[PDB]
């Protein structure tokens, strides 16, 4: 697995309309919010699993692309798959006691599964792997400005269950921002893609995931969401030409001339994005 | 000896306030993993002004939801909740220790005056 | 039992409620090299008024940790700190000799009653 | 090697965004703070670590920058590595009864280890090689405003392991510091740096690290960390011509015109250098 | 010997930020404490040692400059050399019959070792050479207000002989005062300088190491710790005019206006020195 030999850095800007980009567990499934200042969140974990998503889609369980995190799956049943492969005995609850050993496993778990190569796992469990650093990483999508999440509610025509308080039609709401446009930030180290094998082939899937993330993810809940911009900063050499802070300030995003009134689509925003330093090449995907 | 609520000691005030909120946050949205107070009880003693404000302001679509629904209590916490209000001048940017342990003190005696009834 | 739960003596519920945190920050952390009594026995008798509001904290961190499966009791230590604290009108700023000896024997006290079984 | 011939004190401003700079292992794993003003706080140790990881991917392990705390090594094999090179044979728990051989093993070390020769080390173990103080040290870092970490629940797609009720979901929690702006003051000194050899080229790489500190430690609960600023106070003496405080109290960081709401960028602060002494000169590193 | 002529005191005020101003080694190390009313505690000793630091690392050990305790010296070895300067053979445990051979060994101590003249010595032992009682005491600093130390919990990732595991490898510990201002007190007596010999050079020299005790004693669980005020008060005669108490009642120190919250700076407290006795003569310009 010849790993990638340059430093990137990415910023993805994608935007929802009347839906809900991803819901906040504690805050009764409301859109993720940042509670003093009102803007929008998404989890880096959610654009991972929309990532993983459509690698599914895309690779359906090629050799080198199964998904590790899989809605059906048991994961130390999967580290058993890892210790048969190596033909080694998994003792109750450690690596190997061989360096080598344990090398060889994490190796096979990091080769077979794309989303431990690419992201990085934590696989210390009953059955331990190890663990893995994930030379991609995302930071979490802050909103541009403030959003402001409605809730609307709806009927049920049916009843799920015979009650004596029968009509009842029951009351359901959903959560919904009406607009909002998203930037993500994100990294991926050469170093540790020489420790995981993430290769050449693995960044253009990468890209095309980023692209693609949003267009086979429709449901119910999250209404049109699309990715908008994706600018990628290539360092010259295996380590920084530039600190990233002063790349992610090259994209710009600011509201469009003539427009005084809460955004609403995609046309009310401008992005302008600067001259990258010497040593580091820019790249629109989008 | 149990909660006073005529005390009108400013940390006190504001650990009944505290406590009346994660009362209605409770109410307004269960099955919350983290309540309002594993998220903000440090903070709130620690800067009760900077986090108070961010409070009360969700707090009041809470006790907003709860009036839209047939039961009330969530009046009951609106009147609360405002009593305690008056009965502070201003919040505090900053509180020194002790303070903050009569905030808790006035917390838990607002918290076991709801648990009743 | 040797626990005296109507006794309301300040030291002696300041003894049991430093003895109840002990608990959930055991029950919490299993295997912490030390607990709660060796990190802050010093500071809570010394300055019990600006100590216990830390403590109070790291417990209710403790408590919302153990909510989370149902190894929980949490409502079990919660209930207790409730009502310690409810008969507590105000933290000292200072024990005397006698106080602190009263503390420990509240704290002894409670915490055999909770390795009851 | 030559070991520096002045005195120097520093300050770095560094920043996180929407991620944990540096977890307490007692309070779960949310960020350090003050508990009684809520100021965020990043111990030193985790600074030197990040040093000491820059200093490992930028040199190679090559000879003379060796890092001495290393995942999963085995210090009493190092003491022994020591003690064979100077052909000394180590009695348990005691140093070597001839001063002159104590001074060689314990230089050894301090000249073929990066980490020791910078920040000392206590090696007074059962292979014993004494002891360092090291020309470098650095204190907790501290937040200029008050942080309000924010928890985050997060749901996982699988189940570790096979039960009853595990295929299904799990629950999961991230703490974040939505944003804060941090400030660590550090010492060098010529005498210890004498002492263990501590050169002018060690200051440089120093420097280098400080600089580069967060742009190779990006993780999925770090977010986005930078450094903003490195003032650096040079004494003309070997001994110093001011004290420590007073340069500290040079620099000052206030919120910039306009900001009112909580911080959320490095622009909602401004940050000016004063004029240094007469017997010391400042230089802005970054 | 042209001793002092004059009697002193003397008020020194200093700062700890995150860090452990001396350690307690019965409690752990805690810093101490007044365990009755949480006020910080530094030992005389400690102030001690730090001016006998400094004035090792000033004078490098220059004639009439040594340290008596110096650094895992053996003071028995160092009465031997005493004995021998003065041509005398040492008794098991007794001192010279002689009383004029008797002064000459001790005048020999004090003549040569600078801490043995400022702050006396016991030296009763099988190389017996008498004891000296010192011109210059100290008291123990005590903080202005309680502090509240805090345990920092530390995580080491490598592992000393071999780990337990073969999840975590190592749980180290920090104590810290987030910060505390200290009032130390000290006299000086000219009838036993007049004894030991202690002059108006080693008086500067004294004063400079209170100045700069803490710019030389940074390492890793100091923190910050500076001088902030040195009020000295110089009595016009030998015997002094004036009681100790009422002097050090001079200097009040009191909460600032930014009375708000704990204090966290030197900025939190207003200090004023009011006016001297008739006889005596403050100086306040340290």
């Amino acid at each position: 697995m010849t790993a990638i030999a340059n430093r990137y850095e990415f910023v993805l800007l994608f935007d929802v309309e009347n839906g809900n980009p991803n819901g906040d567990p504690d805050a009764g499934n409301m859109p993720r919010i940042d509670p003093e200042t009102g803007h929008g969140l998404v989890t880096d974990v959610c654009l991972k699993r929309k990532i993983r998503n459509h690698v599914a889609l895309t690779k359906e369980g090629a050799e080198r692309f199964n998904i590790y995190i899989q809605e059906k799956a048991i994961l130390n049943e999967t580290h058993e798959r890892a210790y048969t492969a190596c033909d080694l005995k998994p003792e109750p609850k450690k690596l190997p006691k061989k360096v080598e050993d344990a090398k060889r496993v994490t190796d096979w778990m990091c080769t077979n599964f794309y989303d431990i190569r690419t992201f990085g796992a934590v696989m210390t469990t009953e059955v331990n792997c190890g663990q893995v650093r994930g030379p991609v990483q995302m930071a979490f999508a802050r909103s541009v400005e403030p959003v402001v999440p409605q809730e609307v509610s709806i009927t049920r025509m049916a009843v799920t269950t015979k009650a004596e308080a029968e009509d009842n039609r029951t009351m359901g709401r959903k959560h919904i921002v009406p607009y909002g446009l998203y930037v993500a930030h994100g990294f991926i180290s050469a170093p540790l893609a020489e420790k995981t094998g993430f290769s050449d082939e693995d960044l253009t899937l990468f890209w095309d995931a980023l692209v693609n993330m949003f267009e086979h993810d429709r449901s119910a809940a999250r209404g049109l969401m699309s990715s908008r911009k994706l600018i990628v900063f290539k360092h010259q050499n295996r380590l920084g030409n530039a600190p990233a802070h002063k790349l992610f300030d090259l994209v710009k995003v600011s509201r469009a001339e003539g427009s005084s009134g809460p955004a609403r689509s995609f046309a009310d925003y401008a992005v302008t994005v600067g001259q990258a330093p010497e040593g580091v090449e820019v790249k629109e995907m989008l | 000896v149990s909660l006073d609520p005529a005390r009108t000691d400013r940390p006190y005030l504001l650990g009944r306030l505290f406590a009346v909120l994660e009362k209605a946050q409770e109410d307004a949205v269960p099955g919350a993993n983290a309540t309002i107070k594993d998220r903000y009880l440090a903070s709130a003693s620690a800067n009760p002004g900077q986090v108070f404000h961010m409070l009360l302001k969700n707090a009041s679509n809470h006790t907003a939801k709860l009036r839209k629904d047939p039961e009330r209590k969530a009046i009951h916490y609106e009147i609360m909740m405002q009593e305690i209000i008056d009965n502070i001048s201003d919040f505090p940017v900053t509180m020194s220790s002790d303070e903050q342990g009569l905030f808790m003190i006035g917390y838990y005696h607002q918290r076991k005056a709801l648990f009743t009834k």
